[PDB]
């Protein structure tokens, strides 16, 4: 999921 | 506001950008993205300046 790619990766 | 200019943001951003797909991701996303994540306008060019995109600033 590219959406999660913006979220998970930037979370930490 | 959440948009508090912080170096940890820059570090996380540069990692994000040059991870893999973000460099190939349109700046239409990347601009809103970093700005909404908490990076001010100054910080978003900071992260992009450090990572060295130099395209559509």
């Amino acid at each position: 999921s590219q959406e999660k790619f913006f979220q998970e990766l930037f979370d930490s | 506001e959440n948009v508090l200019p912080r170096e940890p943001l820059i570090a996380t951003a540069v990692k994000f950008l040059q991870n893999s797909r973000v460099r190939q991701s349109p700046l239409a996303t990347r601009r809103a993205f970093l700005k909404k994540k908490g990076l001010t306008d100054e910080e978003i060019d900071m992260a992009f300046q450090q990572s060295g995109t130099a395209a559509d600033e």
